[PDB]
């Protein structure tokens, strides 16, 4: 079983590469509010149970927010590829699971709109320097989406 | 708690830089006053961690909790970021007193649970037992 | 650069510290002031090797690395005594005791 | 410059300077005098203590980092006793 995180910022867009994922449907204007774990047997290179965790909700640093981050073994930290909170993301990801090299895997959703206010060079050389791979994905167009949740999992197996 | 952060939500980027040669554990004082441990730091190590302004740290050896210095002093408080440069917080080793190095070099050879046959004064073994404590410290910063 | 030293005759031990750029004989002249003997009555060994007053301290081999002030490293001293250098003795330190097995 | 000279118990002769010597609280209150005699203290403990009496002075109230103080375990046991009764 491998569990995954998937954090990320408002209207980024984090619900709906899970139910890509999982329900392989696309979801306009899906609850920014509510919070579901989804749990689906995939087979990758191995028939494994990786279990998503779509984030939702206030910012809470509260212990029990803390202890159920800590709890995922591979974060996807997701940004709209149309602003910099996700080092803010990455490094408390850091800081809950207490490691430099957690399993981690930059996305850049929404790459399927046409005004892009972010260089695809500047998101991989940060990815670069976290040395975490980047994938670009579109929910919409349900491209790189299983790639992502994928290489996140190759990482878990790498740690 | 005179000993606490302030909730400033004001990023200001800092440099903690290991300068001894003991394993730092940052640990940062809440909005509570109480001590929360961070990541450790080998000994050279320098990280650019992300704190807030009017944040309080404190800095101990990981594994024996001995106290540590930092910028020459016992606490350190992210001071206004400027032009965007790091505040820097250089980890050091204090001049501990003889007797508390030689404590601190016994306890890591003898077993708590043999300090009683060692062939010292009593006295002596009540201070092997007096372990180094992050609260204790505390209450004597307070006072000061 | 400063170095940190032990000067040692029989059984007479002098810590002090001096520049390493500083000379052996500025560093006799130190001991003068100490044990109130000329540097012509004053011989200085680094181990069994005879130091010549005219070279620095780094020469001879007194450096940062080498003396420290938690670990200082030790010039030998000898006395002349009716024209007749002595020879260089050092009477050691005591021994501890077997280290005790808890430790 | 001003010395004082430390005996130990097997009679060797220590000349530290006397701002050093008085890192320990004991000698102070002796000296309070340019010779203190200890018949308790053997040479290996009051050579290493007179070691961190140049430690200290050096390195107290140094910005930059600071050495590690090194203590071999054989002689550990001795020169915490003798730490205790000098207070340094
Ligand atoms: N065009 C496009 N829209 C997307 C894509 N991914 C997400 N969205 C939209 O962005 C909005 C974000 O919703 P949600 O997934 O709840 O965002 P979250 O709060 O970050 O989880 C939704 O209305 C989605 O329809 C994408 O790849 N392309
Ligand atoms: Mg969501």
């Amino acid at each position: 079983e491998y569990k995954l995180v998937v954090v990320g910022a408002d209207g980024v867009g984090k619900s709906a590469l899970t139910i890509q994922l999982i329900q392989n449907h696309f979801v306009d204007e899906y609850d920014p509010t509510i919070e579901d774990s989804y749990r689906k047997q995939v087979v990758i290179d191995e028939t494994c149970l990786l279990d998503i965790l779509d984030t939702a909700g206030q910012e809470e640093y509260s212990a029990m927010r803390d202890q159920y981050m800590r709890t995922g073994e591979g974060f996807l930290c997701v940004f709209a590829i149309n602003f910099e909170d996700i080092h803010h993301y990455r490094e408390q990801i850091k800081r809950v699971k207490d490691s430099e090299d957690v399993p981690m895997v930059l996305v850049g959703n929404k790459s399927d709109l046409p005004s892009r206010t972010v260089d695809t060079k500047q998101a991989q050389d940060l990815a670069r320097s976290y040395g975490i791979p980047f994938i670009e994905t579109s929910a919409k167009t349900r491209q790189g989406v299983d790639d992502a949740f994928y290489t996140l999992v190759r990482e878990i197996r790498k740690h | 708690p005179v000993l606490r952060s302030v909730n400033s939500r004001e990023p200001s980027q800092v440099i903690f830089c290991n300068r001894s040669p003991r394993v730092v554990l940052p640990v940062w004082l809440n909005f509570d006053g109480e001590p929360q441990p961070y990541p450790t730091l080998p000994p050279g190590t320098g990280r650019r961690i992300h704190s807030y302004r009017g944040h309080l740290w404190l800095f101990r050896d990981a594994g024996t909790h001995d106290g540590l210095l930092v910028n020459q002093t016992e606490l350190f408080v992210p001071s206004l970021n400027v032009d965007g440069q790091p505040i820097f917080a250089n980890i050091t080793l204090p001049v501990y007193t003889l007797k508390e190095r030689c404590l601190q070099v016994v306890r890591s050879l003898v077993k708590p649970e043999n300090y009683r046959r060692l062939d010292i004064v009593r006295s002596l073994y009540e201070d092997l037992e007096d372990h180094p404590n992050v609260q204790k410290d505390l209450e004597r910063l307070t006072q000061e | 650069m400063d170095v940190f030293l032990m000067i040692r005759r029989h059984k007479t031990t002098i810590f002090t510290d001096a520049k390493e750029s500083s000379t052996v004989f500025e560093l006799k002249r130190i001991v003068e002031g100490i044990l109130k003997r000329p540097p012509d009555e004053q011989r200085l060994y680094k181990d069994d090797q005879l130091l010549d007053d005219g070279k620095t301290l780094g020469e001879c081999g007194f450096t940062s690395q080498t003396a420290r002030p938690q670990a200082p490293a030790t010039v030998g001293l000898a006395f002349r005594a009716d024209d007749t250098f002595e020879a260089l003795c050092i009477e050691p330190f005591s021994s501890p005791p077997e280290l005790p097995d808890v430790m | 410059m001003m010395y004082v000279k430390l005996i130990s118990s097997d009679g060797h002769e220590f000349i530290v300077k006397r701002e050093h010597a008085l890192t320990s609280g004991t000698i102070k209150a002796m000296l309070s005098t340019n010779e203190v005699n200890f018949r308790e203290i053997p040479s290996h403990v009051l050579s290493k203590v007179c070691m961190y009496f140049t430690y200290k002075v050096r390195y107290t109230n140094s910005s930059t980092e600071i050495p590690e103080f090194p203590i071999a375990p054989e002689i550990a046991l001795e020169l915490l006793m003798a730490a205790n009764f000098l207070d340094c």
